[PDB]
């Protein structure tokens, strides 16, 4: 049990190291598509539609 | 490719709450109320509770509140009509997470990054598009894989009374539910924290937490979101199994508590009650829940549904187990008497039935002797119960030679075949070999239900 | 255009709905959900919807179609899987290209793109035509060679124009009828309400047995073409080799995988009734309706199936109709009553359960189809049930009953037909056929019934008293009855030899078993000890127990000769 | 303020009440009767009144208090008896100078005049203090000393002024938290809604046994500290006596006895008996009553107040768990809560569930029993409290098929089913060993391995003996004892001895009021050894008929082992049991020689 307990920190460090690439990829994707998504969201929020209820 | 809509639909906020009683909130002057709509009641304390429109009139909307109507004020509660039925945001990353009853996360993780907004009620599968499931799963339990075999795509519940190890049996099936890589979705329905923690611990220990999504609705959780929990869990299962071509093993524990939630909601609507006060439409509700199993013609996926059920007073005649037997395909009957005698699993194979064993039994699927062995075991166990009753009533000496052999078989069958430790994973072939070692107690003449071409080859 | 006023599950009250009628289909909502009016009270008209009612908003228009729940009768019913209200599931899956049923689907019940080869009937232009008259026959497929298309019942006149022979669809007129001064046009198909039974010239007595195939049923509890059975294996046996010219399988509240099994087994299973092996689908129609589908559709599936069978016997074809789980139809009725608020009677069921079951079962029976040429059909109804109010109301109208024995089912003895509680009230009508074909069948059937009843009476005393000193005659009777239960009554449906035991083979096996019993009684009366006769005639006992294995494919002449040898061997062995 | 509009028993539909919330507390009537809202229909809000509604008149003002039913928590809770609503019965009696509960008494929940020796905790001025943190301990009594004053669970922020050590009344401010610029003053007591469970950091598996002190209970059907328990049984079975013998001698640090629909003389008996008993815990002979608080809502007191009494009891138990005490709340006659719910639903006209009960009875009971369970307290320092719920479900007519009994068995992990037939024979506590079970036997292996390693083995062995002899006696009652073998006769005699001298525990007796775990284990070992050695002797060839007469002395010594008073000490009684086992072995050796 002591041997297994000692490896928890090493296992945690190894898991943290592998994730760090995914965080970098997420940051890169966000930085690349931030302008496009922001433009789409703003253009959707402004310029509203105006339609009465279909049953009215 | 994929199609989606960046659309913003403003939502009407109604402060016009008329009255509130039980789980129901009645609004007063809704504009074009929509049936089965989801509304967000903003309490005076500021907390927001979701709802669901159950019935509408010209201007009224009898909203049921998932998180309970405690603290709702008729003069300060504002109802926000979203404009669509309850849609869960699903994703392929939803596997490995834990969600509350209402679909919100419990673990420290963030809100699920949506991949599609699926309606929880689902859509009816075309029966022409359903594939009959003829691929048995080797659950590892002897009394299931040998006499009540489960096919991958079958909705088979576990009828267990209060206090029996149905949780242990279902955890065992989940642990060793391979074929003769199952993704799992779990819908805890008012199970106590002890049972929920046991299920979570088993799923973590067996390595299943990497591929399972739990929908925990504890006994402390509100008693009306038990009506959203099965639908959320099953629409997640449908998403994974069909639209990701995955295999899913859904575990809807405490369908008795689900039916109790339906009774609580129905009795507050003053609807015409069925037997035991349950709603008349409870067959249709339980059908909408259970009938979301089975494989499909196009998508390589299967929802093997195992809804654990708590039959009160250990009775089949009770409406919940009765209608679950009507809808589902057989049942796994857990016996209080066997559990008291100390057998595990305490499965009583006499009320137990599996409607797809007739097709997934054998003759090239698992083994040539599977069906006949199962039939022989069931027949001799019925004979053993009859002989035990006869011996108890009119003495053991009056029992015939066949009856005495049946009693010996019953003893050696309960104590050596049904009796198996948890985390024991005997294959279907090992189960059949143990069954034969039981059936060799009888002479070859008294094994009539065995076909002779198999008797002469396996005796 | 009526407007929705209230929605609460299936029931949908609609306002501004004057001029409506009870049990009238109305398209509900913007998606045109099909719904039937169940209660009109002033402007309001309560509507049960046959689809998912979620998403209906107050103010959605509902429009009255002016007709009751109408099945579309015509060519193209064969080999089509239909939903509860006759929506073609195969066509829905093909059109939508998705595994789901689209909400408010409007696919036609009959195929409007298939050209049908139509041959005009004996009616010629100018000849007066009556309701139900056959004005032509159209080829459908190998089994239904002549799908004789009728004129709609309750329509008549002088045919002012009849189409010539050729290929036609279901959207092109094939006959014009002048009627009472108002011209009308008729097509290869014609609608008919499910609620209103199709008329007859005259119902007849059902005198021909429906060969269910199972030994227990076809021997002790016969069903006749035009009977009602209330069955609790036999579905396919009556489907494949019952000599029924057509069969309309109906499923109510079927478990999804059971319905899938039926849909995957009926197309695969083939019959050799014709000159070659031909599929059953060419003969059958499946009204498949799982439990998931709306309760209104579940309630309507029985009526759809029975009116399809009524059409196929108005054509003059002996048609069966296997209604799976009529208990689920009764449950649908109970749920509908609960939705409406009507006060239940008995065990929560509607008070009119007896009336509904009678109005459904009474549609059966051999009948002379109305209108020339003269022709007779028979809807043999085989409903399935699961002390219940539904079964105690069924037993008053059904003429046969095959109640399942729980003890015999626990012993894995199939079919688990309870011999004491079952009956068949055609055992007197069917003497006209037994005395003509197999003269000894009634007497031997009564002999076997008496033997089984005596064994049942003796078994109670056996169980209560250990059964050490039974008389020799009583021991012989009980052993003979145990042999009968093990060999004659028991029938492995999946086995090749006992898949379909013909009536002649059943009669011969009855002869063999009754002859064994008579020989045993004679030997006992001779004074010889049955304890010794057991060993002496073990060979004959094994012979009669293995007579079950005589394959019917050998032919009636061959098999009857084999049994005659066995009975001859029986008399010779009596010298022991 | 609204007005009464209709009264029908314990429901008061009050008109002109736009603005009342669900489960809000109202003061119905001129006497300010305490009532809670349960249904709202426009202006009229249907109120259930926790007081005798007789004499109410239409138009009597009803005041909306603006807060749900709240129990005051803090020092002074211990060693007091309360009504259903949080009212001290002693203070009510001394205020009314009468022996009756007057309608509408509003005595403060906790004695304000009594001054407590507050001693500040580790928290200093400026340190961030979250909900449930301990900022001081008051000296309540000699037994519940250091009644650690928690911060309210919903309160948070930074300390601005904490009171120095000294004596303070409850109304005196003790601490002031500044949170986002809005300072809030905190005192020794804080109100809490009874319906809302008190938050905890994280619940834990309950791995330590609630030693009831009764041999049958803690030797066959153990209950762990933090496990729900149920005691079904007809009248006279002994649910109340089991509950009292649990609250008298358990290992629980504090006890919240709840007499929801009990008898008045039972609560009077508790009030006079607890001060006369002393708990050996805390290193002194401090009285039991210094650790028990009582919520007495007797059977004839208002029907609606039974629910309030149950919720108040469980909230007090939750508070004392958050303090870090192994509480054991005891809900006497929990079925009376179900009957109160049925009566209120009948007044409301709501559609019934099975057997008259409302459709939500199962949900209410489940949410109540889920409050139990060991859990780490909410704030620093780390604390591990526990609430054990031992509720006596009282079936209607003695049949366990009652809806309340089924809805309780579905949630409780322990089932101490009592038998009326064993109760009649004075076979007490009359635990029906056939149907009773405890789902904590597997959990308690981790404790029985550390202490008393052979305890589980003996427990399964005695359950085997009892089951085998029950089946054998069932057969014999119809087939006579002629066909029994010598081993079967030994099983019958040994199980009769077990039932009549080990399982039976005569409470209200000097010797067997409290048979602790060590004496129970030693007696269990003696009984099991007697059975095993008798069976070995009969297998060696000695006839049982002669062996019974030869070893009647050993059998009577075994049956008389229950008379060893536990007060003699663990070492003394263990020595006596070792001597008895040696004498037993010698007697069998001499007999079989
Ligand atoms: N363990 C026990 N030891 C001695 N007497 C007991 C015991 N249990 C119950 N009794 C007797 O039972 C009576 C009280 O039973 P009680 O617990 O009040 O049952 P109920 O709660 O059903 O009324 C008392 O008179 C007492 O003498």
């Amino acid at each position: 049990e002591q041997k297994n307990a000692g490896g928890v920190g090493e296992l945690e460090k190894k898991a943290e190291a592998g994730v760090q690439g995914e965080l970098a990829e997420i940051k890169k994707i966000a930085e690349k598509k931030k302008d496009d998504v922001v433009k789409i969201l703003i253009e959707t929020v402004i310029k509203p539609s105006a339609e009465v209820h279909i049953n009215a | 490719a994929v199609e989606q809509g960046f659309n913003v639909k403003p939502r009407l906020n109604y402060n016009t709450v008329s009255g509130v009683n039980g789980p129901l909130v009645i609004l007063e002057k809704v504009k074009f109320p929509r049936y089965n709509e989801i509304v967000n009641l903003t309490l005076p304390d500021g907390t927001v509770r979701q709802g669901q429109v159950l019935e509408i009139r010209g201007d009224r909307a009898i909203v049921q509140v998932f998180e309970g109507t405690s603290g709702i004020d008729v003069k300060k509660t504002t109802v926000e009509f979203t404009g669509e039925s309850l849609r869960i945001p699903v994703s392929e990353d939803m596997l490995g997470r834990i969600f509350d009853g209402s679909g919100r996360p419990i673990d420290n993780g963030p809100k699920v990054f949506a991949e599609d907004y699926l309606d929880i009620n689902g859509s009816p599968i075309n029966p022409y598009a359903r594939i009959y499931p003829e691929e048995m799963i080797s659950t590892g339990v002897s009394a299931i894989d040998t006499m009540n075999s489960i096919a991958r795509g079958q909705k088979i519940p576990i009828f267990s009374a209060s206090g029996l190890p149905h949780n242990e049996i279902a955890a065992q099936i989940c642990r060793q539910a391979g074929l003769v890589n199952f993704s799992i979705v779990f819908a805890a329905m008012g199970v106590n924290l002890e049972t929920a923690r046991f299920f979570k611990q088993d799923f973590e220990e067996n390595g299943s937490l990497e591929r399972t999504s739990l929908f925990l609705n504890l006994a402390n959780d509100p008693t009306i979101e038990r009506i959203i929990t099965p639908r959320l869990a099953l629409t997640t299962a449908e998403y994974l199994a069909y639209q990701t071509e995955r295999h899913v093993l859904t575990i809807l524990t405490d369908m008795s508590s689900y039916a109790d939630a339906l009774r609580e909601v129905s009795a507050a609507r003053e609807e015409v009650p069925g037997r035991r006060g349950y709603p008349g439409y409870m067959y249709t509700d339980l059908s909408t829940i259970y009938e979301r199993a089975g494989r499909v013609e196009g998508r390589n996926g299967s929802i093997t549904q195992i809804p654990i059920l708590t039959m009160p007073n250990d009775d089949i005649t009770h409406p919940i187990p009765d209608l679950t037997g009507y809808i589902t395909e057989g049942q796994i009957f857990v016996d209080r008497q066997l559990h008291n005698k100390g057998i595990y699993p305490p499965i009583n194979v006499l009320p137990s039935l599996s409607r797809l064993m007739k097709s997934a039994i054998g003759e090239g699927m698992t083994r040539k002797d599977h069906g006949d062995v199962s039939n022989q075991l069931y027949a001799k166990y019925a004979i053993g119960k009859d002989a035990a009753a006869m011996k108890a009533v009119v003495g053991e000496e009056a029992l015939s030679i066949e009856d005495k052999l049946s009693l010996e078989f019953l003893e050696k069958f309960e104590k050596t075949f049904i009796t198996q430790g948890a985390y024991e994973d005997r294959t279907v072939f090992e189960s059949l070999d143990q069954a034969w070692s039981l059936l060799r107690i009888y002479p070859k003449e008294m094994l009539n239900r065995i076909s002779p071409k198999i008797l002469d080859e396996f005796y | 255009y009526g407007a929705i006023y209230s929605v609460s599950g299936p029931v949908v009250i609609a306002e501004n709905m004057i001029g409506c009628a009870m049990y009238e289909l109305v398209k509900v909502g913007h998606d045109n959900l099909v719904g039937e009016v169940i209660r009109i009270d002033g402007d309001k008209a309560t509507i049960q919807v046959y689809e998912e009612t979620a998403g209906l908003t107050v103010g959605d228009p509902v429009l009255r179609t002016g007709k009751p729940l109408s099945v579309e009768l015509g060519p193209g019913l064969m080999e089509t899987i239909y939903d509860g209200i006759q929506r073609p599931l195969k066509a829905i899956k093909e059109e939508s290209q998705s595994i789901y049923i689209p909400r408010g689907i409007d696919t036609p019940a009959l195929d409007r793109t298939i050209k049908w080869q139509f041959t005009p009937g004996k009616f010629q232009v100018g000849d007066h035509i009556s309701g139900g008259d056959i004005y032509g026959s159209v080829f459908e497929n190998s089994l239904i060679s002549s799908h004789k298309i009728l004129l709609p019942p309750r329509s008549r006149g002088t045919i002012t124009w009849i189409a010539p022979a050729g290929e036609y669809t279901l959207d092109e007129k094939i006959l014009e009828v002048e009627f009472d001064g108002k011209k009308s046009d008729f097509t290869l198909y014609h609608t008919w309400p499910v609620r209103v039974p199709r008329p007859v010239t005259e119902k007849l007595s059902a005198d021909y047995p429906l060969l269910t195939g199972q030994r227990v049923l076809d021997a002790l509890f016969p069903c006749v073409q035009g009977g009602t059975t209330c069955i609790p294996v036999i579905s396919q046996s009556l489907s494949k080799y019952s000599n029924s010219d057509a069969i309309i399988y109906v499923g109510c509240g079927e478990r999804g995988n059971e319905m899938a099994e039926v849909l995957m087994e009926f197309p695969e299973l083939y019959t050799e009734m014709s000159g070659t092996k031909e599929p059953i689908m060419k003969r059958t129609t499946l009204v498949a309706n799982t439990s998931n589908m709306p309760v209104a559709a579940r309630e309507a599936s029985i009526y759809t199936g029975i009116t399809l069978a009524e059409y196929f016997r108005d054509q003059g074809k002996n048609v069966s109709m296997i209604a799976d789980s009529s208990s689920r139809w009764a449950e649908a009725l109970r749920e509908i009553s609960g939705r409406l608020g009507e006060m239940p009677a008995d065990q929560g069921f509607p008070a009119y359960l007896g009336a509904k079951l009678a109005s459904f079962y009474e549609r059966a029976g051999k009948a002379v189809a109305l209108g020339s040429p003269d022709r007779t059909g028979s809807v043999s109804i085989v409903a399935a049930v699961s002390s219940d109010p539904v079964t105690t109301a069924t037993l008053g109208i059904t003429q046969v009953f095959w109640g399942l024995d729980k003890k015999l089912a626990q012993r894995k003895h199939f079919p688990s037909i309870n011999t004491s509680v079952s009956y068949s009230k055609y055992t007197n009508v069917l003497n006209k056929f037994y005395d003509s074909n197999y003269p000894e069948f009634p007497v031997l059937r009564d002999r076997m019934k008496e033997i089984l009843s005596n064994a049942e009476e003796l078994e109670q005393v056996v169980q209560l008293v250990g059964k050490s000193a039974l008389s020799d005659s009583d021991k012989i009777t009980l052993d003979v009855a145990t042999l009968i239960k093990e060999d004659f009554l028991q029938q492995n449906g999946y086995s090749t030899y006992d898949a379909f035991c013909p009536i002649w083979k059943t009669f011969d096996m009855m002869r063999a078993f009754i002859s064994y019993h008579d020989e045993a009684q004679k030997a006992v009366a001779n004074g010889a000890n049955w304890s010794k006769l057991a060993d002496s005639t073990g060979d004959v006992k094994h012979a009669v127990s293995s007579s079950k294995f005589f394959e019917p494919s050998r032919g009636e002449k061959e098999v009857h000769g084999e049994f005659e040898k066995l009975l001859s061997t029986m008399q010779e062995r009596f010298a022991e």
